[PDB]
């Protein structure tokens, strides 16, 4: 089911005292091969590229000769004129090459299969030819680089010590830094003070249970679906350009939201006060980012037709829209009126719509039985049922039925701070995932 | 159509926030009795609006009624593109000072047609011989009209701010 | 000493579209363009524009004893045009019309502007090196001699 775990797995030390740099390598290879991986031997650079033209065969089902592989190698996969940024863009944005065969038919060669990601074959290798390196290599390309240390190299100086040929090691998205007792991970940002252990991430369980050691970290995160979802569906290549990786509580809340959608659609549920739910992530979050990944994975999920991330305007429809235009390509304005918002409800393929609740009430109190009624519609609020039970919501319970009404709160109106509005007892029902 | 959502400074927590729509002109007392109060007079939380220009969340309603007169004074082709004129000017009052200087080319749509209008129709540079009439560069003359004066391009025509 | 425009409230201009065929094809108002200008004792025009076309013209109907005067780029080098116009007519953005009032004879304004043309080409002469010309201000803010009545 989920990605961020709910059950605390068994974590035991298997020493192998962690003042070494090879025993934890062997233990890590043992645990990954227990998790059904494949260890091959490439003490070279070209044979690694020979692995790609065989592992990609199973993923695409078509046969290269050597002559097509010349073109595919030098024009698309292994351009010498490219660094880390465009190659990361090739990982996350342009991951398909529209390749022309010598038989002259255009076929789409993938790199990472993103729809049905079980086909994406993983392998494990280690260092060859600096320090000691283990590499989880996905579909021929090296993606995750586990870098190991000792206790004398503390976690702050672990990053601070060290930050063609080879050019193939510019596909590395992550750098899982660990020593034997603490384990942190991050993406390609290499500053000294700011990109220290504060910007890196403690992987954790659902609520607050942080993970430090290796064996528990390997048992949790390095599953196939888990680590491939962390690589693919939960990382944003911002057009700064900067790769941004979600926090684990963000991923957990997004998974609870999307599984609530998935479990509610299969049991024909809509317009129920228990069909909703709400999240409390207060601040220091990038709630823009969590809401964006929730809405973006909702849009492709094919059960629905419209997603309304909708707030109350006090310079928010200019602000958060500017956030979602930062995550460059696509989000449709609810700007500027209730004439053209209907045009946005006519349009598709860019299904995330960011409007204000006031334009929605101006649409819903009039305009005579809109034709976007029967479609499956997901609301993502801000100032949710833990902040309001507003007149717009009872207008909504009057008009709409096939809606999944979710929301976010910054400070929830609990019974402990019930001075403003009610609690959540008949609007969103249960709380889903929180952070404090 | 040219309206606001103005309530309320009371209920900072905004528990069932109120106050829907008010066109122009605006009474203080009619809106105040529409939206209530917080036992004193602090109101006009300008949350949402729909206006051809931009206004802040702390603007007095008297300034809104002041600006609405100058906005509704102008013809519709100006009112359709008030932000485009604001990209060169700075205020609606400054637009009202120079509201007759703006020349509007409904016929012309791009700089080639603006140059062809100034040459063929007006004869701003002089008479046009017919054997010369096809052999006149319009693109370079259009670029120099762009770099000399100040032209703004919209959907309807071309706005020319003259001195 | 009379400031210009205090003799009578002069009028600006006004122009329809040219995409509008029904506002340009027929009619009976003399549509005065500056290529019609440069002439004296104007009785008609090249275009007999529509009397309905004032609905989207921003033109003003002027009386039958007016003076017509261009403000667009014939000057900055030479003498300005000036015309006695005898019919109620409408003119484009490229020019203006002045009507006097009650203190004068209209030919005195005509020939006074014709005499002072050599200085009112200078009065708002440059206003940038563009197609732009003498503005409304220093055209308006020039002071002319107006004597006793019998010496008009």
């Amino acid at each position: 089911n989920f990605i961020v775990l709910d059950k605390y797995i068994k974590a035991e030390p298997t020493g192998d005292s962690y003042q070494s740099e090879s025993d934890l390598e062997r233990e890590l290879i043992q645990d990954l091969r227990n998790q059904g991986y494949e260890f091959i031997s490439v003490k070279s650079q070209s044979a690694m590229l020979a692995n790609v033209r065989e592992q990609l065969q199973n993923l695409n089902g078509v046969v290269f000769n050597d002559s097509e592989w010349r073109r595919f190698t030098e024009q698309y996969l292994d351009n010498p004129s490219d660094g880390i940024l465009d190659k990361t863009r090739k990982i996350h944005i342009d991951y398909i090459c529209d390749f022309i065969f010598d038989d002259e038919r255009l076929e789409n060669i993938y790199l990472i299969d993103k729809k049905n990601l079980m086909r994406n074959k993983v392998q494990i290798i280690q260092q060859f030819e600096n320090r000691y390196d283990v590499t989880i290599l996905v579909n021929g390309l090296p993606l995750v680089q586990i870098e190991l240390k000792k206790r004398g190299v503390a976690i702050r100086e672990a990053f601070n010590q060290i930050h063609s040929e080879n050019s193939l090691f510019k596909y590395l998205q992550l750098f899982v830094i660990s020593n034997g007792t603490d384990t942190r991970y991050f993406a390609n940002t290499t500053k000294r003070d700011k990109n220290s252990f504060d910007f890196t991430m403690n992987w954790a369980k659902s609520d607050n249970t942080l993970i430090k050691d290796l064996k528990d970290f390997t048992a949790t995160c390095f599953q196939k679906h888990t680590l491939l979802n962390v690589l693919v569906n939960y990382s944003v290549f911002d057009s700064s350009q900067t790769l941004l990786v979600m926090r684990p509580y963000q991923i957990a809340a997004t998974e609870r939201i999307l599984w609530k959608i998935k479990s509610s659609f299969t049991a024909k549920n809509w317009s129920k006060p228990e069909s909703g739910g709400y999240i409390w992530h207060t601040t220091g979050s990038g709630k823009t980012l969590t809401s964006f990944k929730a809405a973006r994975l909702a849009t492709e999920l094919d059960f629905i037709d419209k997603v309304f991330f909708v707030v109350d305007r006090k310079d928010l429809d200019y602000q958060t829209m500017k956030e979602y235009q930062r995550f460059s390509p696509d989000s449709v304005n609810g700007s500027e009126n209730t004439a053209g918002l209907k045009r946005n409800l006519d349009k598709d393929d860019n299904k995330i719509i960011v409007t204000t609740i006031q334009k929605l009430n101006n649409l819903m109190k009039a305009e005579s039985d809109l034709p976007v009624y029967n479609q499956q519609v997901v609301f993502i609020f801000d100032e949710c049922h833990r902040s309001q039970f507003g007149e717009a919501q009872k207008n909504l319970k009057k008009k709409f039925k096939r809606y999944y009404q979710f929301g976010f709160t910054g400070t929830p109106i609990f019974p402990e701070n019930a001075l403003g509005s009610e609690t959540t007892a008949s609007v969103f029902g249960r709380e889903l995932h929180s952070y404090v | 159509d040219m309206q606001v959502y103005i309530a309320n400074l009371g209920k900072y927590n905004e528990g069932e926030l109120v106050g829907a729509w008010f066109t122009f002109p605006i009474d203080f007392e009619e809106v105040k009795e529409k939206i209530g109060l917080n036992d004193e007079y602090e109101e006009y939380a300008i949350h949402d609006y729909e206006l051809p220009f931009t206004v802040d969340e702390y603007t007095s309603i008297g300034e809104l009624n002041r600006l609405w007169e100058m906005v509704s004074e102008l013809p519709e082709e100006l009112q359709s593109e008030l932000s485009a004129l604001l990209t060169h000017f700075s205020s609606i009052e400054e637009l009202s000072e120079h509201q007759e200087d703006i020349i509007i080319h409904s016929d012309c749509d791009d700089m080639y047609d603006v140059a062809r209008y100034y040459i063929e129709e007006t004869g701003a540079l002089g008479e046009v011989p017919a054997s010369l009439q096809n052999y006149i560069d319009y693109q370079a003359y259009g670029r120099d009209l762009d770099l000399s004066g100040t032209f703004i391009s919209t959907n309807h025509g071309i706005f020319e701010i003259v001195y | 000493w009379k400031t210009l425009g205090e003799i009578g409230k002069w009028y600006g201009g006004g122009t329809p579209s040219k995409n509008k065929i029904e506002f340009w094809e027929n009619g009976s108002i003399p549509w005065i363009s500056p290529k019609d200008m440069g002439r004296t004792l104007v009785d008609s025009s090249e275009d007999y524009i529509t009397e309905e076309a004032v609905l989207h013209s921003s033109t003003k109907l002027i009386p039958a004893n007016s003076i017509a005067i261009v403000v667009r780029s014939s000057i900055l080098d030479k003498v300005l045009p000036s015309a006695l116009i005898k019919v109620p007519a409408t003119l484009n953005q490229d020019m203006k019309a002045v009507i006097p009032h009650e203190n004068i004879l209209v030919k005195y304004i005509y020939h006074m502007i014709g005499s002072r043309g050599s200085d009112i080409l200078r009065a708002a002469k440059k206003t940038g090196g563009s197609v732009a010309s003498i503005d409304s201000k220093k055209l308006f803010s020039f002071k002319i001699p107006v004597p006793n009545i019998n010496e008009q």
